[PDB]
């Protein structure tokens, strides 16, 4: 029903 | 009990100098079962980041559960990696509330993908009664809610199980990851939890994660203290 998602995230180019 | 090597009586409790640089001697009481899994969390998800090299080596230092063997826990001088480390301690103090369901760590090709290409997933049980009988669909579930508390000693060896785990899955087992990436940390409340309560450093989400119809599955372990359980498990493409 609720779910939470970091508001940071990592990515590699 | 054992006067072979001592006159004292004994105590439910992990006698170990190293252990305790990391995590609680004792776990048998609610409270310290809960800080355990914060810092289980906090461990877990370190050598997850560090061990498939989705953070260089520079945002962690070198921890050790045991003598024999070490492991890379997120750094709090290095800014991004303290960061890190908050979402992580967010998610865990989660656990006191008895909120959290699952916190996973996602990859994806794409930033904001709702597929994604590897997950560690850690999801929870919450138990009531003595830490006996669990609250209350996951394959998991039905035998960890069985699983009894078995003492400090077994937990401290159920978490070097995690630990050899990860580091053997990562390193000989799972492909290196693509040179393109997004990583997340996404979770799952509990049905208890209420509507104003929401962890900090995660926003409010519709969307959670779905894996492919084919993705391999692999079970890291588990952990038991006194009032509650956590499941650890990988879907993997790199697998």
């Amino acid at each position: 029903a609720r779910y939470g998602v970091s508001n940071t995230s990592i990515n590699r180019k | 009990n054992n006067y072979n090597e001592s006159l004292n009586k004994s105590k439910d409790a992990i006698d170990d100098k190293t252990w305790s640089k990391l995590f609680p001697s004792i776990v048998s009481d609610p409270d310290r079962s809960s800080n355990f899994m914060i810092r289980a969390i906090y461990v877990v998800f370190s050598a997850v980041l560090r061990q498939r090299n989705i953070l260089e080596k520079e945002y962690f230092s070198k921890n050790y559960i045991t003598e024999n063997l070490s492991c890379m826990t997120l750094s709090f001088k290095n800014l991004r990696a303290h960061q890190i480390a908050q979402l992580l301690r967010a998610a865990g103090d989660a656990t006191k509330d008895g909120f959290l369901k699952e916190i996973s760590l996602v990859v994806t090709e794409h930033d904001g993908d709702v597929e994604a290409i590897e997950v560690f997933s850690m999801k929870f049980i919450y138990f009531e009664n003595g830490g006996v009988v669990a609250r209350l669909e996951d394959p998991h579930f039905a035998e960890l809610a069985q699983l009894r508390y078995e003492g400090a000693e077994s937990v401290r060896d159920q978490m070097v199980t995690i630990v050899r785990s990860v580091q053997f899955l990562c390193t000989k087992v799972l492909e290196p990851l693509p040179a393109e990436f997004t990583a997340n940390f996404r979770l799952k409340y509990t049905n208890d939890a209420p509507s104003n309560f929401r962890i900090d450093g995660f926003d409010d989400s519709s969307t959670f994660y779905t894996l492919p119809d084919g993705i391999q599955s692999v079970t890291i372990g588990h952990l038991r203290p006194g009032h509650h359980a956590a499941h650890m498990q990988c879907w993997s493409k790199s697998m």
